[PDB]
């Protein structure tokens, strides 16, 4: 499998940015959250980012702590997420599947034992949240051994040489934080960059692809329309179908 | 790359996000010229004296031993300002953020202890102090609380996650990593990511350098073995490191045992926890078997960490340095213990430490034994917890 290689190819040939999803698994339970996930494909979603829930999600702000500990009040673990993510890619053969995941848990039961299980279950990257690159080595290699893409984050301010390293260790693509950048990172010929991290609105969907990101990727906003909804969980799928096509659209070409 | 070694044989590391690897890269650069400045040194040592009350004595205790082979020495860490070793490092850190332009200072605090020795040193150094702190510790350490403002640190109570110790970790760090600029995270124990376990350790290592020389000069020889709590791994390094190369020399640390190692209850994680990441580093911890952190549990909130410093996992792995537990039985034992004998009222972390000494002297009461305990802090916080369980009883 190459999802991300084909998904980008197929939106270059529309001139279309990528518009990319981040949800919990399992918020606001297993059964909602998967039909969470579906409304988010249905609506228009090129790919996703689904987070696994951890006790200590250090690099997440308030909308995706609440998520966890939603997740959580539910009872779910991550084997629970393992089953989600096997009944998700069965109903979704093409779409690529990322999780953002905590050190410990990749750790947890054996590293290479983590990414075997996803390439079981169909995933096609990992971002480590607390694993920088300089020590991404066991991480990186055992997600490529299992055909898993390692992601790395590119910081605004990031120097040369980090550059240099995003470029030549991550795949799939790279997580540029919210031109310059996006040039350099062209010319060291890494992963296309999906800018993230605050977009929010149609308007900063068009602006990342115009700045020059293969496409965009959203998380509070949608979250929070999970958080809105809780009491009305058919209004939470409309809310979340509008949203979705909005800034989809925002993309197109 | 870094200037100096991340790693304790495969413990330690650097797991933080990438956004906060500069900090901890211009931390390391500055810590290592810092180390290689005489003015820097001077400076550092004279706080350490003439602030903080350097050297700490050395205190024999003749009537706890008596009739038996074991001379006992309490390093004094208790009479140092503030009544624990945690105000050693606090100086130095304070001098680093200063050494790099830095004018306010975060940091994290459970019992409350770290907070009120980042906040002292923060008002003699004049830099803004602000503090986390989980919100159900904020409720459970109040005369803590009204220390640190009294110094004018500002105490924020943290409601995230479970409202404790890794919540206002986890709030320090955020904060830090939008701040580093202007502000220094001032981290609380010998672990978290490097180069945090080397620094404090460098800092708190006078400890062992005069306990050296007075036992040198009182006994005319090296202790058979030196004992200390682990909550993080603080006091316990600063002990030992000027010993680490004196092979004859036992390195003992005594983690809580709580209400003891088979009930679940406790906070040793060093011999009972998991191997995880968290934290910024690859440490034992304590864990769920899915890999959720969990908490320690002792009567002495100052040791519940839920997990260690690298370099005291490492020095277990190789047999330099032993690891042992003391429950709370045992710790409120040498307490009574040390307050009838001595006239000292330990802290309850301490008195994990002094608990251990006692076994060694009276299980094996004709084995000649110098032993030093590390006496990390002074009780007087304490009695209220001592009262109400002896009352209850
Ligand atoms: O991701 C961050 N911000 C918001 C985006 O995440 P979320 O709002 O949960 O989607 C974010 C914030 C802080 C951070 O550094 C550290 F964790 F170390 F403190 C790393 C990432
Ligand atoms: O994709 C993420 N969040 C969703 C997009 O951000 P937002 O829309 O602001 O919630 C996201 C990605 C990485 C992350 O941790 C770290 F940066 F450390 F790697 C935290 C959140
Ligand atoms: O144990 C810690 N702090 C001591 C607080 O002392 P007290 O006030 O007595 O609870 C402590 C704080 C931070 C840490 O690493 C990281 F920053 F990454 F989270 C590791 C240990
Ligand atoms: C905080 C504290 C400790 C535990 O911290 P370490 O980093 O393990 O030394 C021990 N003793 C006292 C008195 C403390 O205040
Ligand atoms: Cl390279
Ligand atoms: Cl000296
Ligand atoms: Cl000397
Ligand atoms: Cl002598
Ligand atoms: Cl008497
Ligand atoms: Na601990």
């Amino acid at each position: 499998m190459e999802r991300y290689e084909n998904l980008f190819a197929q939106l270059n040939d529309r001139r279309e940015g990528a518009f990319v999803p981040f949800v919990t698994l399992g918020d606001p339970g297993i059964e909602q959250s998967l039909k969470i996930i579906d409304t988010l494909i249905d609506a228009g979603a090129d790919a996703l980012e689904l987070g696994v829930p951890f006790s200590d999600p250090l690099a997440d702000g308030p909308t995706i702590q609440n998520a966890n500990l939603r997740a959580f009040a539910a009872g779910v673990t991550p084997a629970q997420c393992f089953e989600m993510l096997a009944l998700i890619r069965e109903k979704h053969p093409t779409i690529p599947i990322g999780l953002l995941m905590y050190a410990n848990l990749v750790f947890n039961n054996g590293i290479d034992a983590f990414y075997a299980r996803c390439e079981q279950v169909g995933v096609d990257s990992v971002l480590v949240a607390d694993v920088p690159v300089e020590e991404s080595a066991p991480f990186r290699q055992a997600a490529l051994r299992h055909n898993i893409a390692p992601i790395f984050i590119c910081p605004p301010n990031a120097d040369d040489d980090l550059l240099r390293q995003v470029a030549s260790y991550g795949r799939g693509y790279t997580y540029l934080l919210s031109h310059h950048l996006i040039e350099k990172l062209k010319e060291y010929h890494a992963a296309p960059a999906l800018q993230g991290f605050g977009i929010s609105s149609p308007e900063q969907v068009s602006a990342a692809v115009r700045a020059g990101a293969a496409g965009a990727i959203s998380g509070s906003a949608i979250v929070k329309i999970i958080e809105k909804n809780l009491a009305s969980p058919k209004q939470m799928l409309a809310e979340l179908r509008s949203f979705v096509s909005a800034m989809k659209a925002a993309s197109r070409a | 790359t870094t200037l100096l070694n991340p790693y304790f044989g495969e413990f330690g590391g650097m797991y933080v996000p990438q956004i906060l690897m500069p900090a901890l890269n211009q931390l390391e650069e500055a810590f290592v010229s810092a180390q290689k400045d005489p003015e820097f040194q001077a400076q550092f040592a004279d706080l350490l004296k003439n602030y903080a009350g350097r050297p700490t004595a050395l205190t024999k205790c003749q009537n706890i031993t008596a009739g038996t082979r074991t001379t006992l020495y309490l390093k004094r860490e208790d009479l140092l300002h503030g009544g624990a070793h945690k105000t050693n490092q606090v100086l130095g850190q304070a001098l680093l953020a200063k050494r790099m332009g830095k004018s306010e200072i975060i940091a994290e605090t459970g019992a409350g202890q770290h907070g009120v020795a980042s906040a002292l040193a923060s008002a003699l150094l004049g830099l803004k102090c602000r503090i986390y702190m989980g919100a159900k510790d904020v409720e459970r350490q109040s005369p803590n609380v009204f220390r640190m403002r009294l110094m004018g640190a500002e105490v924020i109570p943290v409601h995230s996650g479970s409202a404790t110790l890794k919540d206002a970790c986890n709030e320090a760090l955020r904060d830090w990593s939008g701040s580093y600029e202007t502000a220094h995270y001032m981290l609380g124990t010998a672990a978290g990511p490097h180069p945090y376990p080397t620094i404090v350790r460098e800092f708190q290592r006078m400890i062992g350098e005069e306990t050296k020389a007075q036992i040198l000069d009182k006994e005319g020889r090296l202790p058979d073995a030196v004992i200390a709590c682990v909550g993080g791994g603080s006091n316990a390094i600063g002990m030992f490191a000027d010993f680490i190369n004196d092979t004859s020399v036992g390195l003992i640390g005594v983690e809580p045992g709580g209400h003891g190692i088979e009930t679940g209850e406790h906070g040793a994680p060093l011999k009972h926890g998991r191997v995880g990441i968290y934290f910024g580093m690859k440490a034992p911890m304590m864990q769920t078997a899915d890999g959720q952190i969990e908490e320690s549990y002792s009567i002495s909130a100052g040791l519940d960490f839920p997990s260690v410093g690298p370099q005291h996992a490492y020095l277990n792995s190789i047999g330099r340095a032993d690891y042992v537990s003391i429950t709370d039985d045992e710790a409120l034992e040498a307490f009574k213990t040390l307050c009838r004998h001595e006239g000292i009222i330990p802290a309850l972390e301490s008195s994990h430490a002094l608990a251990h000494a006692l076994k060694m002297m009276r299980e094996q009461p004709e084995k000649e034994q110098l032993l030093v305990v590390n006496l990390s802090g002074r009780g007087d916080k304490d009695i209220f917890t001592v009262h109400d369980i002896l009352k209850a009883r």
